[PDB]
């Protein structure tokens, strides 16, 4: 363990958080560039963190071009290191750097196409990401994009119970969750992707809520307040209140102005209220919107 | 859902890999099937005390059997392996798993917080972090969707039968989860509604009632003798209202196969 770690040369810190830190490093013997996610274990003396347990075990079962590759795991006495392929930047940083010019629609199409491929792979392998947001999506200079950070990922061979205290980032949290549904489903990941799709298109977050109720209302305000017809069962959900304001569905051409007929079609299917009817990543891939997809290379301001 | 099929196919693929050595117990110099039975029965209790999911229990047993397939363990350390297994399964499956301290408590301070965490590391090493194992539970969940009139008593009884298989390494270690689940589903369905392994599940799994017979005969025998078994935590757990007291239901005399 200590031996393996000696073969690594830390280059620079590229990210931090509660999990620990992510460094860019180089294999001294092979020259391979890699990403090291360090996790200090003596921090909470509770053993290997649930997030590491889930990320490692689930990620090592997911080998796909659009899913960050876990190359290795070094478990010393006090540290746990996850070794991943290296990617230059996350989608959030890229979106910020593209504020002025905006991300070209052809590249947006390519990214969404790849994200759905990786997501479809996850789902067909009974894995729910549950935390799909711009900063957890990695991109390289070749025009590839991959799902990353499976710390909150869950296997669902057995239905996944919803956290009393939700975990999915607010802006990208699906309505079923906000309304207190009992279980997560593949639909919550698709919803997140939809929000991200729109964000790339308009240069602004689709539903930037300040709170759970504010999040919920911004959605209602854009997609219309759902009723038993649109979503059988809504009124019966835990946190649903009949006193909810009744807003009307805004015209999609005004919600995502830059999109064409196909683009609007796909996005609305990804933001469909009834999770049972919300489109699947598998089906989304067949949507005509990807009829002409290509693989443009981004202008990364590295 | 429509990943249903791709997932079943994947679970069927994975269950064949997380498979422990069927005859590992004869190679263990100090532990026996009876000691294992006692251990698993205790995990069921622990599960009830901490209100853990059934999936957690199933995963722990899977970890324990795989670890024992390649590591000699002595009487006095068997519980330490089991405790670490439960701790790992909890972190993997539970929303809010009990803390290490809690696991050390239910072992009546037989082991140290340090020993448990050290064992967690070793179990992870031995299992090479491959914790997302297919369980009888997962296959039962998949089969329940092919249940025309979804019956809660049938589900509870199938769960009960599936959980009983965890207790006896002999003969259940030689059957795949999907098969045990197949038998558990049929036996429960047959006992509660007189119906049998549905045509839809035959097509889905490729298992015929004939193919499930060997496992079915074994499970029926276990069901019949359940009241006489030395380990009783599962029967007690399943006479609770949340399981419609199905463990009190009388097993049929014959399966008429
Ligand atoms: N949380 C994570 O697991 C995680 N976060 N990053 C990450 C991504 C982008 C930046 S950046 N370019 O500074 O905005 C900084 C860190 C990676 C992760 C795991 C594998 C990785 N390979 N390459 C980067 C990377």
């Amino acid at each position: 363990p200590l031996v393996d770690m000696e073969n690594f040369q830390k280059v620079e810190k590229i990210g931090e958080g509660t999990y620990g830190v992510v460094y860019k490093a180089r294999n001294k013997l092979t020259g391979e560039v890699v990403a090291l996610k360090k996790i200090r274990l003596d921090t909470e003396t509770e053993g290997v963190p649930s997030t590491a347990i889930r990320e490692i075990s689930l990620l090592k079962e997911l080998n796909h071009p659009n899913i960050v590759k876990l190359l290795d795991v070094i478990h010393t006495e006090n540290k746990l290191y996850l070794v991943f392929e290296f990617l230059h930047q996350d989608l959030k940083k890229f979106m910020d750097a593209s504020a002025l010019t905006g991300i070209p629609l052809p590249l947006i199409k390519s990214y969404l196409f790849q994200l759905l491929q990786g997501l479809a792979f996850c789902h067909s392998h009974r894995v729910l990401h549950r935390d799909l947001k711009p900063q957890n999506l990695l991109i390289n200079t070749e025009g590839a994009i991959k799902l990353a950070d499976f710390g909150l990922a869950r296997a669902f061979g057995v239905p996944v119970r919803t956290y009393t205290h939700e975990v999915v980032t607010l802006w990208y949290r699906a309505p079923e969750i906000l309304l207190g549904c009992k279980y997560y489903s593949t639909a919550v990941d698709i919803w997140s992707l939809g929000c991200i799709f729109a964000e790339m298109v308009t240069r602004r977050a689709l539903f930037p809520g300040d709170s759970e109720i504010d999040q919920l209302f911004r959605i209602f305000r854009t997609l219309g307040t759902p009723d038993e017809v649109v979503w059988p069962g809504v009124t019966s959900m835990p946190d649903y209140k009949p006193s909810f304001p009744k807003w009307a569905r805004q015209d999609f051409s005004k919600v995502v102005p830059p999109l064409d007929e196909d683009g609007r079609s796909l996005l609305s299917q990804m933001l469909h209220y009834d999770p049972n009817k919300r489109i699947s990543a598998k089906a989304a891939l067949a949507h005509p919107f990807f009829q002409d997809v290509t693989k443009p290379v981004p202008h990364l301001r590295l | 859902p429509d990943y249903h099929e791709d997932i079943h196919t994947y679970l069927r693929e994975m269950e064949v890999k997380c498979k422990p050595k069927v005859g590992y117990m004869k190679k263990q110099p100090d532990i026996t099937n009876s000691m294992r039975a006692i251990l698993v029965d205790w995990l069921v209790e622990v599960g009830e005390e901490y209100k853990l999911q059934n999936e957690t229990l199933h995963l722990a047993v899977n970890y324990i059997d795989r670890f024992l397939s390649s590591m000699s363990v002595l009487r006095g350390k068997l519980q330490l392996v089991g405790t670490a297994a439960m701790l790992l399964a909890s972190k993997f499956e539970e929303i809010y798993p009990p803390e290490v301290a809690e696991f050390v408590y239910i072992t009546d301070d037989t082991y140290t917080k340090k020993q448990v965490l050290r064992m967690e590391h070793l179990v992870l090493k031995v299992l090479t972090f491959d914790l997302a194992a297919p369980t009888v539970n997962q296959f039962l969940t998949q089969y329940f969707l092919h249940q025309q009139p979804a019956n809660c008593k049938v589900e509870s009884l199938a769960m009960f039968l599936g959980e009983l298989s965890l207790i006896d390494a002999d003969p259940y270690l030689k059957y795949l989860p999907s098969v045990i689940a197949g038998a558990a589903f049929h036996l429960a369905l047959y006992t509660v509604t007189g119906q049998s392994w549905p045509e839809s599940l035959i097509r889905k799994t490729g298992y015929t009632l004939e193919s499930l017979k060997p496992c079915l005969m074994d499970l029926h025998q276990t069901y019949l003798k359940a009241p006489q078994h030395a380990q009783q935590s599962i029967r007690e757990k399943y006479k609770n209202s949340k399981y419609h007291g199905v463990s009190l239901l009388n097993p049929p005399e014959t399966l008429n196969l």
